């Protein structure tokens, strides 16, 4: 009966997968959790966020848990053509490893902006992230520099693009041309 | 070990403990005291986990905010002795 009534709640509030899948990394003292969208979820039309919720079984106390959110668009072999939007959340770890362990739940909220009725505020529980010190001690989710240079799991890249400080500059040469940039990047900075 | 200061230990294990310093005063070789300088607290938890896994079953850790128990008792004793001397 309790199972029946859980499902009853779920259908009480309420098919096409709005979200592929979930992944999480740890960088230094940040948790980066990210989820990779699908064609159906249009970030032009929908403000999305990504909250994390602590299991109160672990969280005996009123720690507000905070999360900063980025969106990440990367184009896939532009040199139709596949884009990749993903959605990511960054928080501190050390508040959460008091009990050696924690199991957050990952909640994707969606609020439309066009319709001023505040009508369609969907939500999606996309997963559930476990961490433990026994996991980190075997690596397996950490990002630790140089030995893990050759990036062949792209989640590592999206974690670095979510955690890190982002700044965007525009460059204008009004009286020369601009071909120093690929050289500055490949030779002086020795970029892959 | 740093030669100049042989009470300081610099960890060389090459992932997630590199650039971590300890110190270890073994006063009264039952009752020692350990200080962990780390670059965040994830490493302090990752280090205490690895230590608790190694230690005996009876080895009782304890955190110190504001000094060691023996020293605080000695301090309280001296202060009370002076006060009672002054009242005598």
């Amino acid at each position: 009966i309790i199972s029946k009534s859980y499902k009853a709640l779920i259908n009480l509030v309420q098919s096409e997968q709005l979200v592929e899948k979930i992944w999480y990394r740890v960088i230094d003292d940040s948790l980066v959790v990210g989820v990779k969208t699908t064609s159906s979820l249009k970030l032009s039309l929908n403000d999305v966020t990504l909250s994390l919720l602590m299991d109160q079984a672990h969280d005996s106390r009123f720690r507000l848990l905070k999360c900063q959110n980025r969106v990440i668009k990367l184009s896939t072999n532009p040199f139709k053509k596949e884009c990749v939007q993903i959605i990511t959340a960054v928080t501190s770890l050390s508040p959460l490893l008091t009990f050696s362990k924690f199991c957050c739940t990952v909640l994707l909220q969606i609020m439309e902006r066009e319709s001023g009725n505040c009508p369609k505020d969907r939500y999606v529980v996309c997963g559930r992230v476990f961490l433990s010190l026994e996991d980190l001690s075997t690596g397996k989710y950490l990002l630790t520099f140089p030995k893990k240079k050759p990036i062949e799991h792209m989640e590592d890249l999206f974690a670095l693009l979510a955690a890190f400080h982002k700044s965007c500059f525009q460059i204008t040469s009004p009286g020369y041309a601009l071909n120093s940039m690929k050289v500055w990047l490949l030779e002086h900075m020795k970029c892959e | 070990i740093i030669k100049e200061f042989p009470e300081v230990y610099f960890c060389e294990r090459p992932g997630s403990f590199y650039g971590t310093l300890f110190t270890w005063k073994q006063r009264t070789p039952f009752e020692g005291i350990l200080i962990i300088y780390s670059r965040n607290q994830t490493v302090m938890f990752q280090c205490l986990h690895n230590l608790i896994r190694i230690l005996p079953i009876n080895c009782f850790l304890k955190n110190l905010k504001s000094g060691s128990e023996n020293f605080l008792i000695d301090n309280m004793a001296f202060t009370l002795e002076k006060e009672l001397v002054t009242l005598s």
